[PDB]
Parts: structure tokens; C-alpha cells; sequence
């Protein structure tokens, strides 16, 4: 099934302070007005393409969904990433082990970090090895689809793995609803305010009046 | 597909003859660009900026980056002589008199307001309420202040609401406000007994049109035009010459202190001459621009200076020079980088059809009217002024003889009066 | 004198320089940091890796010392590009990382950005935009294990060519003839890696070198690889050169009010330069302020008249400027100039020599914002508001006239010009001749 | 100084074409200001490079002073189309426009030439000697309103 993504997506291009200012830049974002893909907690949980990149949300009662796994094949061959809250932490890790096979946690890794009215939104995009994490959270009245109006995502994290990912999965933790979409080249003018925050943008390539 | 206009067949035929029996006094406004804003760049300080390495290399262009401050200091230079040449035509700051008794007209929203912290008009207040960078780069101020400028455009109303033409030709002589109208009108070729007869009309018509002037400006901003684009213009040139440091032109950055951080000089050198290649380039095209946009701006101050001298300080005989319909009078009004003009001209409004005729035979004699027109209502001959319908009988005062009735074309039978 | 490249100067005032507050010292800061980078793990590991397979460290939260390497004479080549090697104990990176492996010596000519080759083509490759060092010595002393050391292997064919920084470990066979060749060798089906015989004996276009690559991340996020180099203390609120992590400059450093984000390190302007940053020893964010500056108008009578003079600080303020004398850098600079008894706060800037008047005359030497000056009683450059003109209450009322009885004939003189001097270039002769 | 228009005319010429002397003079990033010098130090591959940054520069700063002479010529035409209008409308004529033969009402003007331009002596009435008067718009007599010719 699907819904439609109106202006959500947007996230910070530079760890610059600009102040009142319109700066135009080109980069990897979800296209204004287009699809995503939506999925609930049932058995709606396969493995996806990352594609260039990913756009993931979630609308959860108490946050069910925990985590996620990416890689070229997520297949206990080669190393891939894992995201997971475990409710003391965020932890992170690169091992091939399906140790947790499923879309759950029931409840050689060369790499390792430790730290439905409720909305997630997360962008994850990986830039010559370089993986990088951004999120927003808030509450919504909204009871499934995406919410139809501005607010920019911030980074969290960026990991310098150097995995080759081409397929990702979404965890849960058991004994939520989701929807994902994809990021693309395009040029986008952006608004930052007096205190150096993106507080509007405008995708170029959309329509003749974006153009313009 | 765009209409040039309603078609209209004129009802021309030889011997008919349309005669206007009532006027319209119509004040319109004329906006006019005077002088843009002064500005003056360091080149040194763009193109290099606080680098000695970069600055050495700059010497071995010469006199391309002291041949630059040069014409814009021409430029802005001239910027004060545009608004000298416009505003300074009256030599001393007259000033109204205490009681405001001009004859019905009512200047009070073109006079000065003591109540403004600057004594601007009301309709100045209005016109400037319409109209809305470390490197090197650097705006001056003009010589003469807005309440300067305020001054003399104060002082040329002054002059014209209490002596007319005459504070232009030599000193003021004073002369009642209804009066100096009346000539006014006689100069237009309307007999000056319409003015003393219709003076309230007339006034009411003038008082009435100033107030249109207010709810216009108040409601249409768009007609500003020409002076918001004298600010966005060079705001604009300001803008991309700035946003022009940001460009390689092929060098490794294009910040200057990355170039000289991670290089040593004889690698750094052939950098920063890209930088002083490309950004010597980028000012030379700013510096082009302003002087091709500063004769633009010139040819309309010289043209704004000729509407002060032939429409302020006159009346003008020119079609279309100071307003549509026969001009009667100007008043200027100071705005952001211009002038502006409220010109007031007669139209001539209910238009009336009449048989007529070039010669009337008397005695076997023609006679031609001295002043005015012979016309007809069908079963009486008059002659009228030409602008106006006032009919009087056809007497040896009002026509010359010439000849016997058969040299002329279209010659008519009527008796002339003899007083 | 000098700006007009003449002795004599007319009446008039004239941009000669441009006056800017000077740095006072020079400020340095860096992270705390003080543990050595593993240099000598990078360049003296036992055995180097296989060029198909090709080592790669991440370098971090550390202090470098490039001289030891750069200074040691055990190194066949030290090649750099968008760097000069002596920057490198100054400049500093968010990372470094050291690539390594051996190959045959014909082919560290192919170890550059652009270049091109069998090993270049297909098994390590470096982006035509490179940042960074090639390091590289003969390694026959060591590697070359008496003749069949067949580890060491690269590529030539299989399927395509390589992408810059591109790791890669697989084993399918070369199908350079036509037959889906299915693990199985034939005419033109083989085995998939290239090798070499390194014996001690060979040429030295055959023998073995040992390689180094340098990759040095300048992106815009916090460093934690930096050189030798020693921080200063902090200095606020007056003109300062400047180092903070490598971005180098002169600037009033201060405290600011912007509100950076968490994530941001800098601020910057519309024209690409700096204007803020985060304190790497202090963590509070402080604006690198440019130094006030100024153009310098000064205003003169004729030489012809008199050599006193005042000069016009173009838009600083009289509270601000702080030359007094040759101790501040030179341009006006003679012993009075920011401290005299008359100076005088214009809309235009600081007006300093020139007298303060309430009287009002004809505009003499325009000034700007309705200020003017003149040479005048014992003498001094006078400066007052311009006189518009002589007032005047015309003698208005509803009935009264002036009408003159007299006249005079007035000749007036109008001058313009028509034409300019027709001048003619033969631009083969000015440009050659 | 009363000339300072058209002595200005000659000396803009004149500080234009010795600025355009002067920048033979500049290295422009060449090894020498002097053609002759990079001919004689330098063979051919290598002086070709040397004098490559002369030409660039002296065809640049050439390119400087014709686009100045062009603006500069716009504006002495705009001045003469103004002095053949004033010969027209002042000389061969009376102007009734204000102002535009000089100040005071215009009788007659005179044309003398001058080194680059033209000096018009504009001949103006001008009043003199005001006495104060009461009036009126009109007259009654026999009931009848008159008013002046
Ligand atoms: C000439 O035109 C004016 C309007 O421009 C006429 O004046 C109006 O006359 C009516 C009565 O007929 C009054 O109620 C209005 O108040 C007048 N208007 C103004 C602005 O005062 C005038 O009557 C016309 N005269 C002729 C002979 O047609
Ligand atoms: C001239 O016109 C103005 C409006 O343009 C008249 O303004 C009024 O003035 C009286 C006091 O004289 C006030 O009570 C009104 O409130 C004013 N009206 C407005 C809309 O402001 C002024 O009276 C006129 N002057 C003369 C002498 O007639
Ligand atoms: C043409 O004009 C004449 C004179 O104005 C008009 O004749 C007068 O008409 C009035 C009444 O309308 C009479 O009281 C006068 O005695 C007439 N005077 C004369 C000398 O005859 C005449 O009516 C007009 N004709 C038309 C067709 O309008
Ligand atoms: C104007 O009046 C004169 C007479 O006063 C007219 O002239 C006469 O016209 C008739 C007919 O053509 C002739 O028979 C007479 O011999 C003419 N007499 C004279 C003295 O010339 C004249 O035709 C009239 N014109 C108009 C336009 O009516
Ligand atoms: C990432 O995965 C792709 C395949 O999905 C790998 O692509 C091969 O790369 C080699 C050169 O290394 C080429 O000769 C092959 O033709 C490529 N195969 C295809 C199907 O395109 C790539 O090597 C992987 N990169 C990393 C760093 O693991
Ligand atoms: C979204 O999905 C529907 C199919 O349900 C499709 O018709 C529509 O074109 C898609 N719109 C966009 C903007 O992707
Ligand atoms: C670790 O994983 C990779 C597969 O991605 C494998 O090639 C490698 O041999 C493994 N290492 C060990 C020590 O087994
Ligand atoms: C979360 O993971 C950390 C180690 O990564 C561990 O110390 C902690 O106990 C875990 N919490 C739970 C509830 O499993
Ligand atoms: C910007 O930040 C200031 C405090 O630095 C705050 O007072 C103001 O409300 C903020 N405005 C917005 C729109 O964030
Ligand atoms: C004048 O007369 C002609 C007669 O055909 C008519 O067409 C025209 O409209 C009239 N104009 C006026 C103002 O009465
Ligand atoms: C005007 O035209 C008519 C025909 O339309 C003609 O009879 C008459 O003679 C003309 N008028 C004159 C003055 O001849
Ligand atoms: C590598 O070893 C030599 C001695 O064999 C030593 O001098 C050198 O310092 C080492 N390299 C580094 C980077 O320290
Ligand atoms: C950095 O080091 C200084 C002493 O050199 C110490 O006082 C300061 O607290 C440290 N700052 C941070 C952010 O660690
Ligand atoms: C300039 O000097 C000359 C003599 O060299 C003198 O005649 C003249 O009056 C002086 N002018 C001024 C303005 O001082
Ligand atoms: C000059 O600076 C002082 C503070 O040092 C300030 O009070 C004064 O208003 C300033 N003057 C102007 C013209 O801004
Ligand atoms: C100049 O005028 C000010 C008031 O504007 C007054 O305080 C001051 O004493 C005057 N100075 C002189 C020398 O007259
Ligand atoms: C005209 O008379 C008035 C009477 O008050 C006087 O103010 C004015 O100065 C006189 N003007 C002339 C030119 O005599």
C-alpha cells in the first residue's frame, strides 16, 4: 500500500551557522509530493533495497519498533550494520550473525558504538563509506499517514564503515506502523532563519513555479 | 491577441464643427529617477583582503586597480550634481506665509507638516513609505539630506504658490493666487473671465484631484516603479559582486587563506593569480555596468532638471511635455534616488456638434473673426473662443475684412453688427 | 602625495588609504590532545598487504609528527598534491588514512590522481581530486623472498574497471574468451589474479616496493588529527592574527549571540569566508569580527596655500578609532590624528583636524550628509552645515502686486562641449610593435 | 576656471592615453615589462609562455580604453546634440523656454568658439526696480464686470 510524502524529508546539508539567509544546495533528498511504501506489525516486514538511500517513519503507540539491520545481503557471509535501541542504550554494531534472524528481537564484527500517537522520522544515507543518521520525534494526530506540513530532520550519528549496502530490514521487540521511501539527486533552496535552523525549503526540479 | 485600443470614426465633414461647453481640471502624476546610491570599492581590499602575498602579486597588473576607484569616484561624484542640477534652481528658501488664503485652492497636502519629525508633506510622507559588505565594497552618503532636499522642494512651492513664473526670471513679485490662475488660463488661449466666473468649480475640482493623489499612492504602490528599481538595481550589482569571492575560476579554493595554509609559495602563486585574474574580472564588470547605468541615470536628471525650469518655474507650450491636456501649473515633490511631478492641466470635457463657416459676406466684403470661430445653432450665426462655448454676436469688434466674397471657399450670408 | 603620484595637491579631498585596526597578537588553538598517532604500525608492518588486496587504517584523536617521516631519508619518493609536506605539522584534518600494500617498482608510477595502468585500472585506484601524499621505497631487502613470492598479485581484466577507493576480494574466473567458462580453465579462461616473481636478482623496474597513501579528511567537521603545534590563551574584544585548527586570518575576536546547533563548528558569509566559530580548548562560540576599517579622505586647502590638513574616517566612529601615532600600522598615522583637541563625530564618519563651527556658509570642500569645510581664520580647516540659501517671507495677500519699473539687459556665458581629440591605435604595435 | 568644462575635455584625453602608455611598463606575471628582454634570455617553447601574459594583459588593458572612450563618446555626443539644439532654438531663433537660454527672460544669443566646444553669450531681460500696488480681478461699471485686455 501506499501514501504520499508532501514536504517531509528535509534534513541539514553542513555543519555551518548561516543566519538569515536563502542557500541553494544539491544533494540526495525525498522528492516533495512523492510515494512512500506503508507496512504494519503483522507476520508487511521483508527485507527492501536501500537504494542511494533511505527515508524511514514510524506511528507507534509506545515506540515497538527497536531497530534495524542493513547490508549488501544481511546473510551471516558478510559484515552488516545493526541499529538497535535496547531500551538503557542506542547500540550499534557490523557483524554478518542473524543471531536475531526475524523483523524482532526476542526478547568477526569489526566494528561496535554505544551510547500510534507518536511519530519517528529517520534518514539514513551512505556517502563514500561514510554512513550517516539523521531523526526527528513528536507526537501527531494524524492516526496513520504522514503528517502534511515543514519540519527539518537533525544528525544523530555518522559511522565510517565502509559497507557496501544495497538491502535493509526493520526490528521490532516482542515476547507500530511504518512506511518507508527513497532519497534523489536534486537541488533545493533553503531557508535559514536568524538563529542558523532550515526553517523552509523549496524543491528546484518539481514544477515550472519551483523553477522559478 | 492584445486590443490597441476602441475604434472611433471621427464625424468629420466640410463644414461641422465640434465646440467644448464645459472643462476638467486634471493634476497626474510624473515620476523621475535623479541619482542612484554612491558607492566606492578598495579593490585591494576585494580582490586580496589583508594578504601581503596576494597584494604583491596585484602590483603586477599597474594601474588597472587605481584606474577603477577612479571612475567610481566619476560616478558618484556626479551622483550629487544630478540632485544639484534638479533641486538648487531657486536661489533663496522662500517661505509660505503665515495665512493660508489662496482664493479656494488648498496646498495643505503639499505644504510642509511642522507635526513630521523631518517637515516633509503629507505627499512626500506617502512617496517615502512607497520605496523600501566587509570587503572592500562601501556605500556614501549624498551631500544634500532628505530634509534638505525637503527644503528646497518646500521653498519651490513656495515661490510658485506666491509669484508664479516670476521667482524664475528675477526676484519674486507677489501676486493673489486666483490671479496668477487667471493668466494662466489666458495662456492656455481660454479668455481669463472663465476662471474669475467658475472660480469655485475650478478650485473644487483642483482641491478633489490632490485627494485622488492620496488614495492612489495609498492603494497602487506598482507606480513607484521607476524609483523601486533604482534600489533594487543596485542592490543587486552589490549582491553579485559579492557573491562572486565564492567562485574558484580554477584556483584549489576559493577562500584565499586555504591557498596560502596549505601551500608554499611558488605552488600558492600560480593559485592566487586565477583568484586575482578572476576577481579583477568580476570587478571590472561591476565597474562597467555603474558607469553605463550612471548615463541612464544622468540623461533623467537632465530631463527632471528641464521639467523643474519649463513646468515648476513656467507653463510650457510643449504637447505632452508636463501632463495630457494644456498645461497650467507643476508642483514638485521629493522621493527615494527621484523627483516627482503633480501636474495640473485643463481638459476640455462636453463636447457640443455646430454647423460653421471659414468667411461671412456682409456689404459684399468678407469678414474673418479676429479671435474665435463662427458657429451655428441652425437659425443664428455667433463667434465663440475656440476652447470654450461663449457665443456673441458677430460685430466689426470681434472680425477684419478682407476682400469681396468670391476668392473664398465656403463663404456664408450673415449680417455683421456695427456698435 | 603618493595616491596622487604628484608634489603639488589643489583644494579637495581625496581617498588615499584605507585605515584598518591591526593585529595585536597572534592567537592559536587546537583540541586537547597529546597522544602520538601509530606511525611506525603504518610504515614499518612486517609484511605489507597484497595490492589486490590492499591494507587501509583510519587515523584519529591523536598528534602527528609528519617530520619524522618527512625528514627520514628511508623513502624513495614523499609526492604531494594540494598540499606542500612542510604545512603538515600546521594544518590539521578531522582524520587521516593510510593506505598500504607492495607492488612492483614499473608501477608506483601508476600511484598518482588521473593516472593509468594495469594496477591503476583494476585494483587500486586514487581519485583525480586526491588530497593527500604518496610515500614509497624499495622493499627488495625484504620482500623479495629468493624468486616465487607469488602472494604479492594484482589485475588486469575480469569484468570492469575500478572506482577510487574501491576494496575488492572476489575470485571468479577471467572470461576473456567467449565460452561461459564455469570455474573451469581453456583458451582464454583463467585464473583470476596476476602475479609476481620478486627474486633479489631482478632489475629494479622488477623488484618489490613498499607503499604509503596519505588521505587527509579536511571536511568542515571537528579535528582530531593535528601536527606539533602549541595553543595560546584566549584574547576577546581586540585585534588579533588568528589559528584555529589551520583556519588562519586576523579578526577582533569576541563573544557572540548566535545560536549555533549542537552539530555546528562555524559560521559563515555570503562571500565564503569566516565569521564565527567554536573554541576547540573552550567550547563557547565566538565571532572572528573583521578589524573596524575605514577609507581615509583627507581634506586639504591647495598646497598652494597651505600644508594643515584633517582627514575624514569614512563611517567608524570617533569613539572607536585608536591610530594616535606610528605605533598603530602606517596611514595617516602622524602623532595627532585620532586624539586631537577638535575631532568631531559626522553622519559621514570621524572628522579629525578640522574645527567645529555653529555658523553656516556656502558648501567650500563637501564633506557628505550636509557637512562641508573650508580653509578660514590663525587659520584652521574649518567644518559646518552647508547654507541651502538666504530665507525669504514673499510679501504675499489677496490683493496686493509688485510690478517692476525698471529693467537690465543681462549677458550670460554658457560654455559645452562638442567634440574630443580623435585618437588612433594600431593595437599590433602596442601589443608587439 | 570659468573653461573648467572644456579643459576637462582635454585632460580626461590626456590622462587616458598616458595610462595607456604607462601600462607597457607592468609584468602582468611575465618574467620581464620588455618584449626584447624575453626574446633575447629565452628560446622559443619557453618565451612563447613568458610572452603569452603580455599579450593578455596589453590586449586587456587596450580593451580598458576603448570601452572608456565609447561611454566617453556617448557623453560628449549628448553634449553636442544639447549645443546644436541651443544654436537652433537661441541663436536662429527667440526661445520662450525657460530657462534654457539663460536666466531672466531670453532676447537674443551670440555663438564664439572655444578649443573642443562652443561658448553662447545668452542675452536676457531681466525686471529690476519693484513698487508694491493693490489690485483687483475685475471693475464694475454700470453693473457690467470689465476686466483687461
Ligand atoms: C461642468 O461640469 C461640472 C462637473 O465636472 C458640473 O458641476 C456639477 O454640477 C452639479 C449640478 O448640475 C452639482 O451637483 C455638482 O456638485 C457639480 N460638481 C462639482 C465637482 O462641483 C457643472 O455643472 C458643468 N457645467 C455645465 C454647463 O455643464
Ligand atoms: C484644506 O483641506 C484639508 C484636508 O485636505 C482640510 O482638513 C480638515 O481641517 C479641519 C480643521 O481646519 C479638521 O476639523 C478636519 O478634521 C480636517 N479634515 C481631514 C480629513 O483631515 C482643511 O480644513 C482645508 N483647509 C481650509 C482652510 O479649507
Ligand atoms: C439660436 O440662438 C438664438 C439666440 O440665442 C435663439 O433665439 C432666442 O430664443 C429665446 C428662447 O429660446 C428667445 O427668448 C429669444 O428672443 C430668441 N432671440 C432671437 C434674437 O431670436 C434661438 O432659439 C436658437 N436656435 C436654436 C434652434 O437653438
Ligand atoms: C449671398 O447673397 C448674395 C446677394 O446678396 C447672393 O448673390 C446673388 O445670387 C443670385 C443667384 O445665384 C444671382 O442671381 C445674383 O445676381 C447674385 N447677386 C449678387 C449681388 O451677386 C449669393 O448667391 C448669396 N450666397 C449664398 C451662399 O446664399
Ligand atoms: C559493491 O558491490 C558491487 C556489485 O554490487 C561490486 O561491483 C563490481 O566491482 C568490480 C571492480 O571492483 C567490477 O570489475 C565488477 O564488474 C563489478 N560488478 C558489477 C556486477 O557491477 C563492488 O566491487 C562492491 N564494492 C565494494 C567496495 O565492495
Ligand atoms: C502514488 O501511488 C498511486 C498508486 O496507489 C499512484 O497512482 C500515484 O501516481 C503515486 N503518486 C506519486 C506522486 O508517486
Ligand atoms: C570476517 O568476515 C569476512 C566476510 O565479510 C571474511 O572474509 C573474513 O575471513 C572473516 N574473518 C575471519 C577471521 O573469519
Ligand atoms: C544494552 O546493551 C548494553 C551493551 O551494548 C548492555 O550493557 C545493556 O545491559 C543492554 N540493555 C539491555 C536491557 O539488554
Ligand atoms: C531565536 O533565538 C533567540 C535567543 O537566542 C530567541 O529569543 C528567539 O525567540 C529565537 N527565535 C526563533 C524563531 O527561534
Ligand atoms: C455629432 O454629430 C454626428 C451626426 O451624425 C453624430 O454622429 C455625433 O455622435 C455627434 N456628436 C455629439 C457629441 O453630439
Ligand atoms: C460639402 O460637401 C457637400 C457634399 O457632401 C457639398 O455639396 C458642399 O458643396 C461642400 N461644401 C462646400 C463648402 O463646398
Ligand atoms: C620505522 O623504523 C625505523 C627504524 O627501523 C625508525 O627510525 C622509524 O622512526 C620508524 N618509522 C616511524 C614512522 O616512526
Ligand atoms: C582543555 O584543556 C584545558 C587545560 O589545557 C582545560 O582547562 C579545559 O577544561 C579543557 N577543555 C575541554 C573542553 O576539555
Ligand atoms: C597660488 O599661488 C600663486 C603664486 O604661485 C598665487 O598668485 C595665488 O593667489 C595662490 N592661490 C591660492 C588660492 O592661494
Ligand atoms: C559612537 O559610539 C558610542 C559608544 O562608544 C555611541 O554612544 C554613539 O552613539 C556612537 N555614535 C554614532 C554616530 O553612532
Ligand atoms: C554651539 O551651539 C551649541 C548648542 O547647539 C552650544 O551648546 C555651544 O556652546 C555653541 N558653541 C559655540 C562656540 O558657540
Ligand atoms: C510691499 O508692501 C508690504 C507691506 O507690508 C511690505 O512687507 C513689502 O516689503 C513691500 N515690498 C516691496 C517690494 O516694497
Amino acid at each position: 500500500a501506499y501514501t504520499n510524502s508532501f514536504t517531509r524529508g528535509v534534513y541539514y546539508p553542513d555543519k555551518v551557522f548561516r543566519s538569515s539567509v536563502l542557500h541553494s544546495t544539491q544533494d540526495l533528498f525525498l522528492p516533495f509530493f512523492s510515494n512512500v511504501t506503508w507496512f504494519h506489525a503483522i507476520h508487511d516486514n521483508p527485507v527492501l533495497p536501500f537504494n542511494d538511500g533511505v527515508y524511514f517513519a514510524s506511528t507507534e503507540k509506545s515506540n515497538i519498533i527497536r531497530g534495524w539491520i542493513f547490508g549488501t545481503t544481511l546473510d551471516s557471509k558478510t559484515q552488516s550494520l545493526l541499529i538497535v535501541n535496547n531500551a538503557t542504550n542506542v547500540v550499534i554494531k557490523v557483524c554478518e550473525f542473524q543471531f536475531c534472524n526475524d523483523p524482532f528481537l526476542d526478547v568477526n564484527c569489526t566494528f561496535e558504538y554505544v551510547s500510534f500517537k507518536n511519530l519517528r522520522e529517520f534518514v539514513f544515507k551512505n556517502i563514500d563509506g561514510y554512513f550517516k543518521i539523521y531523526s526527528k520525534h513528536t507526537p501527531i494526530n494524524l492516526v496513520r499517514d504522514l503528517p502534511q506540513g515543514f519540519s527539518a530532520l537533525e544528525p544523530l550519528v555518522d559511522l565510517p564503515i565502509g559497507i557496501n549496502i544495497t538491502r535493509f530490514q526493520t526490528l521490532l521487540a516482542l515476547h507500530a506502523a511504518y512506511y518507508v521511501g527513497y532519497l534523489q539527486p536534486r537541488t533545493f533552496l533553503l531557508k535559514y532563519n536568524e538563529n542558523g535552523t532550515i526553517t523552509d525549503a523549496v524543491d528546484c526540479a518539481l514544477d515550472p513555479l519551483s523553477e522559478t | 491577441t492584445m486590443s490597441l485600443g476602441a475604434e472611433n470614426s471621427v464625424a468629420y465633414s466640410n463644414n461641422s464643427i465640434a465646440i467644448p461647453t464645459n472643462f476638467t481640471i486634471s493634476v497626474t502624476t510624473e515620476i523621475l529617477p535623479v541619482s542612484m546610491t554612491k558607492t566606492s570599492v578598495d579593490c585591494t581590499m576585494y580582490i586580496c583582503g589583508d594578504s601581503t602575498e596576494c597584494s604583491n602579486l596585484l602590483l603586477q597588473y599597474g594601474s588597472f586597480c587605481t584606474q577603477l576607484n577612479r571612475a567610481l569616484t566619476g560616478i558618484a561624484v556626479e551622483q550629487d550634481k544630478n540632485t544639484q542640477e534638479v533641486f538648487a534652481q531657486v536661489k533663496q528658501i522662500y517661505k509660505t506665509p503665515p495665512i493660508k488664503d489662496f482664493g479656494g485652492f488648498n496646498f495643505s497636502q503639499i505644504l510642509p507638516d511642522p507635526s513630521k519629525p523631518s517637515k516633509r508633506s503629507f505627499i512626500e510622507d506617502l512617496l517615502f513609505n512607497k520605496v523600501t559588505k566587509f570587503n572592500g565594497l562601501t556605500v556614501l552618503p549624498p551631500l544634500l539630506t532628505d530634509e534638505m532636499i525637503a527644503q528646497y522642494t518646500s521653498a519651490l512651492l513656495a515661490g510658485t504658490i506666491t509669484s508664479g513664473w516670476t521667482f524664475g526670471a528675477g526676484a519674486a513679485l507677489q501676486i493673489p493666487f486666483a490671479m496668477q490662475m487667471a493668466y494662466r488660463f489666458n495662456g492656455i488661449g481660454v479668455t481669463q473671465n472663465v476662471l474669475y466666473e467658475n472660480q469655485k468649480l475650478i478650485a473644487n475640482q483642483f482641491n478633489s484631484a490632490i485627494g485622488k493623489i492620496q488614495d492612489s499612492l495609498s492603494s497602487t504602490a506598482s507606480a513607484l516603479g521607476k524609483l523601486q528599481n533604482v534600489v533594487n538595481q543596485n542592490a543587486q550589482a552589490l549582491n553579485t559582486l559579492v557573491k562572486q569571492l565564492s567562485s574558484n575560476f580554477g584556483a584549489i579554493s576559493s577562500v584565499l587563506n586555504d591557498i596560502l595554509s596549505r601551500l608554499d609559495k611558488v605552488e600558492a602563486e600560480v593559485q592566487i593569480d586565477r583568484l586575482i585574474t578572476g576577481r579583477l574580472q568580476s570587478l571590472q564588470t561591476y565597474v562597467t555596468q555603474q558607469l553605463i547605468r550612471a548615463a541612464e541615470i544622468r540623461a533623467s536628471a537632465n530631463l527632471a532638471a528641464t521639467k523643474m525650469s519649463e513646468c515648476v518655474l513656467g507653463q510650457s507650450k510643449r504637447v505632452d511635455f508636463c501632463g495630457k491636456g494644456y498645461h497650467l501649473m507643476s508642483f514638485p515633490q521629493s522621493a527615494p534616488h527621484g523627483v516627482v511631478f503633480l501636474h495640473v492641466t485643463y481638459v476640455p470635457a462636453q463636447e457640443k456638434n455646430f454647423t460653421t463657416a471659414p468667411a461671412i459676406c456682409h456689404d459684399g466684403k468678407a469678414h474673418f473673426p479676429r479671435e474665435g470661430v463662427f458657429v451655428s445653432n441652425g437659425t443664428h450665426w455667433f463667434v465663440t473662443q475656440r476652447n470654450f462655448y461663449e457665443p456673441q454676436i458677430i460685430t466689426t469688434d470681434n472680425t477684419f475684412v478682407s476682400g469681396n466674397c468670391d476668392v473664398v471657399i465656403g463663404i456664408v450670408n450673415n449680417t455683421v453688427y456695427d456698435p | 602625495k603618493c595616491t596622487l603620484k604628484s608634489f603639488t595637491v589643489e583644494k579637495g579631498i581625496y581617498q588615499t588609504s584605507n585605515f584598518r585596526v591591526q593585529p595585536t597578537e597572534s592567537i592559536v588553538r587546537f583540541p586537547n590532545i597529546t597522544n602520538l598517532c601509530p606511525f611506525g604500525e603504518v610504515f614499518n608492518a612486517t609484511r605489507f598487504a597484497s595490492v589486490y588486496a590492499w591494507n587501509r587504517k583510519r587515523i584519529s584523536n591523536c598528534v602527528a609528527d609528519y617530520s619524522v617521516l618527512y625528514n627520514s631519508a628511508s623513502f624513495s619518493t614523499f609526492k604531494c598534491y594540494g598540499v606542500s609536506p612542510t604545512k603538515l605539522n600546521d594544518l590539521c584534518f578531522t582524520n587521516v588514512y593510510a593506505d598500504s600494500f607492495v607492488i612492483r617498482g614499473d608501477e608506483v608510477r601508476q600511484i598518482a590522481p588521473g593516472q593509468t595502468g594495469k594496477i591503476a585500472d583494476y585494483n587500486y585506484k586514487l581519485p583525480d581530486d586526491f588530497t593527500g601524499c604518496v610515500i614509497a621505497w624499495n622493499s627488495n631487502n625484504l620482500d623479495s623472498k629468493v624468486g616465487g613470492n607469488y602472494n604479492y598479485r594484482y589485475r588486469l581484466f575480469r569484468k570492469s574497471n575500478l572506482k577510487p577507493f574501491e576494496r575488492d576480494i572476489s575470485t571468479e574466473i577471467y572470461q576473456a574468451g567467449s565460452k561461459p567458462c564455469n570455474g573451469v580453465e581453456g583458451f582464454n579462461c583463467y585464473f583470476p589474479l596476476q602475479s609476481y616473481g620478486f627474486q633479489p636478482t631482478n632489475g629494479v623496474g622488477y623488484q618489490p616496493y613498499r607503499v604509503v597513501v596519505l588521505s587527509f579528511e579536511l571536511l568542515h567537521a571537528p579535528a582530531t588529527v593535528c601536527g606539533p603545534k602549541k595553543s595560546t590563551n584566549l584574547v576577546k574584544n581586540k585585534c588579533v592574527n588568528f589559528n584555529f585548527n589551520g583556519l588562519t586570518g586576523t579578526g577582533v575576536l569576541t563573544e557572540s549571540n548566535k545560536k549555533f546547533l549542537p552539530f555546528q563548528q562555524f559560521g559563515r558569509d555570503i562571500a565564503d569566508t569566516t565569521d564565527a566559530v567554536r573554541d576547540p580548548q573552550t567550547l563557547e562560540i565566538l565571532d572572528i569580527t573583521p578589524c573596524s576599517f575605514g577609507g581615509v579622505s583627507v581634506i586639504t586647502p591647495g598646497t598652494n596655500t597651505s600644508n594643515q590638513v584633517a582627514v575624514l574616517y569614512q563611517g567608524v566612529n570617533c569613539t572607536e578609532v585608536p591610530v594616535a601615532i606610528h605605533a598603530d600600522q602606517l596611514t595617516p598615522t602622524w602623532r595627532v590624528y585620532s586624539t586631537g583637541s577638535n575631532v568631531f563625530q559626522t553622519r559621514a564618519g570621524c572628522l579629525i583636524g578640522a574645527e567645529h563651527v555653529n555658523n553656516s556658509y556656502e558648501c567650500d570642500i563637501p564633506i557628505g550628509a550636509g557637512i562641508c569645510a573650508s580653509y578660514q581664520t590663525s587659520q584652521s580647516i574649518i567644518a559646518y552645515t552647508m547654507s541651502l540659501g538666504a530665507e525669504n517671507s514673499v510679501a504675499y495677500s489677496n490683493n496686493s502686486i509688485a510690478i517692476p519699473t525698471n529693467f537690465t539687459i543681462s549677458v550670460t556665458t554658457e560654455i559645452l562641449p562638442v567634440s574630443m581629440t580623435k585618437t588612433s591605435v594600431d593595437c599590433t604595435m602596442y601589443i608587439c610593435g
